RNA sequence: AGGUGGUGCAUGGCUGUCGUCAGCUCGUGCCGUAAGGUGUUGGGUUAAGUCCCGCAACGAGCGCAACCCUCGUGUUUAGUUGC
RNA sequence: ACACCAACGGCGAAAGCACUCUGCUGGGCCGACACUGACACUGAGAGACGAAAGCUAGGGGAGCGAAUGGGAUUAGAUACCCCAGUAGUCCUAGCCGUAAACGAUGGAUACUAGGCGCUGUGCGUAUCGACCCGUGCAGUGUUGUAGCUAACGCGUUAAGUAUCCC
RNA sequence: GUUAUCCGGAAUGAUUGGGCGUAAAGCGUCUGUAGGUGGCUUUUUAAGUCCGCCGUCAAAUCCCAGGGCUCAACCCUGGACAG
């Protein structure tokens, strides 16, 4: 139907992650690699936290090969959350990202930074309306909530779209809210979206957040 | 955008809402056939101090807040003069809605139909007795006591009209 | 705060209005230079059409109504009329259709008259209102500025 | 005290009314006598409710407040604006929007937006831009220019509002009956003294009787200022 | 564990289509008891609800267009493996 | 059977009524006090009239035209189209008593803004004569205040306010 | 608890209390008998109307106030508006 905003905007305004200059066979060898990096963070983090108590919310993984050295960046909102108090988080993804790179011996700098916002960062967002509305609470509570809640930190436009199979029900609706300018073609504009898929009991259901910034 | 309206929603001890009716009103498109909310929300403090107010939208509580907003413009104050009581019987129809009001002894509670009893403990009211006559509409039926309870005079104000000093009045 | 503010306005002037209601007591040429509506000059008639006479006053176009001429007791002519004559005429209806000005010589106009008590302190005040006039009218320039600094109506 | 004369609104154009089958007969126990197509207006009760109006004007100033007057008609349009640069009030230019008294939040901004265009306009950094922009600033301001140009000093609603006679603004005579606000405005010989709560019927055919009861306003006003 | 077993009428994601058609709505106000309308209708003009005038409407969001790529012309700069 | 005249026109209680003229005869409207002095309104049951089609009896029969007959269209056509065409249409004397017989609004009286009209008469102006202006009424129409109405609308000819009668 | 019967709700037979342009409903219109309602002033009788008094409408029931059964149900004593 409509194309997607960080598909459509890559020539400007919105740079790629996975930031490595490479040949063919290496292409694909490359792209491996990245994908087991990206693998085991998300896999870490969710295993590592999930004893742990809230949500985290890691919005992008950059990859970069300068020299045979990978530096990769973690932009997650709540990064004291992660870290075992001298550096022993890191320390500890740092080995098992090890595990899983060491054809050629190249050294990798895991670092991680801060969101500025976290509330403005749709993955982060999403992140926060998938695990309240994955517990017993309403649309409309949670969505406004969600709403106000990043209108309390700084973002210009919003567009929520939250899916099919909303409380109890056995036929699927789309349920989407705006405030504000979302120009979605405006190729200037400067919209981060992101698209959650949060499993429920009684079904799937699907986030998709815009948000014009 | 300020956030949240803590200041701004008012909070509302001044004035005690509630719906009297949420019916869920549609209209079709040539896409097909989509519906927003009517609810019907009468606004008023004991005091003496009531009105209705309809809404539309395709929200709920925007719907319920939205004919508040259009209530509380929308006020009359309730002629009570006695032991919380009415001066004296009314009837006035809109619409096709008719009400008979008529006052009460007072260990009597508000003894109406749901529109006309949700408008009179709105307004404070204790002691009074009401019979619809007419519609099961609620709008109409409950604007049509708020017509029959503007066009209603005291004892004072009459006294005051007629010219007559003072008597045939036990209080 | 404001709201009841506006009640009590309302009850003022609702009382106001409570008080006293009791008690107390050719052309296409001229449209063509019609393109703008100021300046009176002594009526210029360039038509002549019963039901009225039609008339370049400055550079506005007026209308001038029969009975709104003068009366005519005269031997010969035609009643409303006028050819190119340039006659004194006052700024009346002004009409509305086409921005035109109507001109009246509303009659004798004699009226009954009903005495009107403090006259005396009534000849007063209409001197205190002529002299007021007299003072009024100013030709040139525009207030304005005033500096003071500019700030949001919220 | 606010006298007028009876003789000298009795010479002037103020019972020279108007057309004599069309009037309203809401006028039945006001109007004097009829005379050649015209109507003849009673000049007693116009001047008591004149009294009445020039008591209600300076004593609602005199509490402190500000008024507004409308001008619409362009009959009457600059007769208005020099009836009010001097009294100090802000006025209609040449036209109405329905909605500038009761949907006045929209206004409120388009005020927002009309107030940062005057700043830019003021600036100098108007010939930046080319004939487009420039172009679309001067359309825009145009028409803000024609019914914000006169009501900028103004934030809220009026005491008391006085209009253009009763033809062309029903629009802003009813906006006022929706508030509330009291007005005091002119009647024709076929109009309602019933719209607002006081008026003052004359006939506004006269330029100088729009002249003479505004003026007469205007220095009720001034005077309702010298505090 | 595995299931290319069933149900696309339990779903998500993705996509086609009407159709790149020019619309679809909202806030506030007004009208109607109300469903609703009004804006968005009318006079012109556009490929366009594009823009202008009048109008109880005033504004705004998504839509259209532009910003995005490519092919068009020229200038500055760099000349290899290219001239 | 009666073109133009024909009009959002006149009359009748309704149905209806238009080529003109004559005869008999109904009804309406207006004025003067000229007279009587409440004789008024409605009306069960009753009685009369009552478009068109229908029927009895006798005339008459040009046009039109159910049924019918033929041709066409059509898969088919008992129908629309076309060509013939009988009852009927008209008149005399009756019977029938129904119609969207509609203003889809029983009748009567009293009272409650106006604008624009038409018809009939009456007064005054103007001339001295046709006009022409206002009006007094009655009737007919069109927009419309108040009020009523579920709304559309009706609104001095109410679907308003009241009273009476079926 | 279900069923049946009756009243309510029901202004859904309407005096209190409905309707008849279009929702069910104004006869096709008109004359008129019986009958119904009816202008104003003055006077008379009082049939209606109103006021007083008197008689009666059994007792029991219902209403008020007492009293009795340990209370209540029930029983009993006295009183009376209506009409």
């Amino acid at each position: 139907q409509k194309i997607n905003p960080l598909g459509f905007r890559l020539g400007t305004t919105q740079s790629h992650y996975s930031l490595w200059f490479s040949q063919p066979k290496n292409y694909a060898e490359g792209l491996q690699e990245d994908q087991k990096i990206r693998d085991c963070i998300k896999n870490y983090v969710q295993k590592n936290t999930k004893t742990s108590s809230g949500v985290e919310g890691i919005a992008r993984i950059e990859i970069q090969k300068r020299i045979d050295l990978i530096q990769v960046i973690i932009h997650m909102g709540f990064p004291k959350l992660l870290i075992e108090n001298r550096p022993q988080g890191v320390e500890d993804l740092k080995i098992n990202v090890q595990k899983e790179l060491n054809c050629v011996n190249r050294k990798l700098n895991i670092a991680i930074t801060r969101i500025a916002k976290p509330y403005g960062d749709p993955n982060i967002l999403a992140e926060f309306i998938a695990g309240q509305l994955k517990s017993r609470v309403s649309f409309r509570k949670a969505m406004k909530k969600a709403i106000e809640l990043t209108e309390q930190a700084d973002t210009k436009g919003i567009q929520i779209q939250i899916a099919g199979r909303i409380d109890g029900k056995e036929i699927a609706r789309i349920e989407w809210i705006r405030e504000g300018r979302v120009p979605l073609q405006t190729i200037r504009a400067k919209i981060d979206y992101c698209a959650y898929t949060v499993r429920t009991i009684y079904g799937v259901l699907g986030i998709k957040i815009w948000i014009f910034m | 955008g300020f956030g949240s309206k803590s200041k701004k929603e008012k909070i509302r001890d001044g004035f005690e809402e509630n719906v009297v009716q949420v019916r869920r009103v549609t209209k079709v498109v040539k896409g097909g056939k989509h519906m927003r909310f009517r609810a019907i929300v009468v606004v008023g403090d004991k005091k003496g101090q009531v009105g209705v107010g309809v809404g539309k939208a395709k929200e709920v509580v925007s719907a319920v807040q939205k004919a508040a907003v259009d209530a509380r413009r929308n006020i009359i104050t309730v002629p009570m003069t006695k032991y919380l009581t009415f001066p004296h019987r009314n009837e006035a129809d809109y619409g096709a809605a008719r009400v008979m009001l008529r006052p009460a002894a007072p260990g009597t509670g508000v003894i109406a139909g749901g529109a006309v009893r949700t408008v009179l403990e709105m307004a404070g009211v204790e002691n009074a007795l009401g019979k619809q006559l007419g519609s099961n509409n609620a709008l109409n039926n409950a604007r049509a006591t708020i017509v029959a309870v503007q066009t209603m005079r005291q004892f004072s104000d009459v006294a005051r009209d007629r010219g007559i000093p003072m008597e045939e009045l036990w209080k | 705060t404001r709201e009841r503010q506006k009640l009590k306005q309302l009850f003022e002037d609702a009382y106001e209005r409570c008080r006293n209601a009791p008690m107390e007591g050719k052309a296409m040429a001229d449209s063509q230079a019609q393109l703008g509506i100021g300046s009176v000059v002594t009526g210029t008639v360039q038509s002549l059409k019963p039901y009225g006479a039609f008339i370049d006053i400055g550079g506005i176009n007026g209308l001038l109504h029969v009975s709104q001429i003068s009366h005519d007791r005269v031997s010969d002519i035609a009643t409303v009329l006028q050819p190119g004559d340039t006659l004194k005429v006052m700024i009346l209806s002004h009409d509305r259709e086409r921005g035109r000005v109507s001109l009246s010589t509303k009659k004798l106009e004699p009226t009954p008259g009903d005495m009107i008590r403090n006259p005396k302190l009534v000849f007063e005040k209409a001197e205190e209102m002529a002299q007021t006039f007299r003072q009024r009218i100013a030709q040139a320039e525009a207030m304005a500025r005033a500096d003071m600094l500019r700030f949001q109506p919220e | 005290y606010w006298n007028i004369n009876l003789e000298e609104m009795m010479e002037a154009g103020v019972h020279f009314g108007h057309g004599t089958r069309k009037w309203n007969p809401r006028m039945s126990p006001y109007i004097s006598a009829k005379c050649k197509g015209i109507h003849i207006i009673n000049l007693t009760r116009t001047a008591r409710f004149l009294s009445e109006a020039c008591d209600l004007v300076f004593d609602a100033s005199s509490r402190g407040k500000q008024f507004l007057i409308v001008g619409t008609k362009n009959k009457a349009a600059d007769s208005v604006a020099r009836a009010a640069i001097r009294a100090r009030c802000h006025y209609v230019n040449k036209k109405w929007l329905g909605g500038m008294l009761t949907n006045w939040s929209t206004t409120e901004t388009r005020l927002h937006k009309f107030r940062d265009l005057r700043m830019e306009q003021t600036a100098g950094r108007l010939a930046r831009l080319p004939k487009r922009d420039a172009a679309v600033v001067k359309r825009q301001l145009s028409h803000l220019q024609t019914y914000l140009g006169g009501i900028k000093y103004m934030t809220g609603l009026p005491d008391i509002v006085i209009i253009v006679d009763q033809q062309e603004e029903y629009t802003a005579l009813r906006e006022c009956i929706t508030l509330g606000i009291p007005t005091i405005c002119l009647i024709d010989t076929n109009c309602n003294p019933d719209l607002a709560d006081i008026s003052i019927p004359a006939n506004d055919d006269a330029i100088a009787s729009i002249r003479l009861i505004l003026t007469k306003l205007v220095f009720a006003i001034c005077e309702g200022r010298s505090s």
